[PDB]
């Protein structure tokens, strides 16, 4: 972890669609989880992060997820 | 003079890369990487994940 | 130090800064681990940390 944004699942993801061109691991998310994010822009569709529901880390869409308030 | 039909929708994210909404057809223009081809749709040429296609 | 909006942030109440995605804003205190100052579309206001990721990575 890092001084980054945590965000709070709300929609799971399980790997469909798949990161494009499979250029990084899926994260799978559920709802609820908490993601520490590692790697993200607001004009980018894909950002990374570690779950640390699941303590896993990958790519996901970030249209599944908002800000952990 | 290939066609792939798109699986889900597409956002270019970089130059270069070509966008699409899931159902549209797109027209092969080079295979050559493994993970990205090159195609056209919608009067545009770029590079598309291949991973986001099916053959038609 | 700039941060950028990853999300849009309509706020109703006063002393919270309000944007929109893609927006940068300049952060004037970042002490709390919760709620951030910060300077954006000629105001500046509170808004929640985690809407918000640094612009130096």
């Amino acid at each position: 972890g890092s001084h980054m944004p945590k965000m709070e699942v709300f929609q799971e993801y399980y790997g469909i669609p798949p990161p494009p061109g499979a250029f990084g691991p899926f994260l799978r998310l559920n709802p609820g989880d908490i993601v520490e994010l590692t790697k993200a822009e607001a004009e980018h569709n894909w950002w990374e992060g570690r779950n640390t529901a699941t303590n896993e880390v990958g790519w996901f869409p970030c249209n599944r997820v908002h800000p952990y308030v | 003079s290939t066609y792939v039909q798109a699986l889900f929708d597409f956002d270019p994210q970089e130059d270069g890369e070509l966008g699409f909404r899931r159902g549209d057809f797109i027209h092969v223009m080079d295979n050559s990487d493994p993970n990205w081809w090159k195609g056209a749709c919608h009067g545009q040429t770029g590079m598309f994940p291949r991973n986001y296609v099916t053959p038609v």
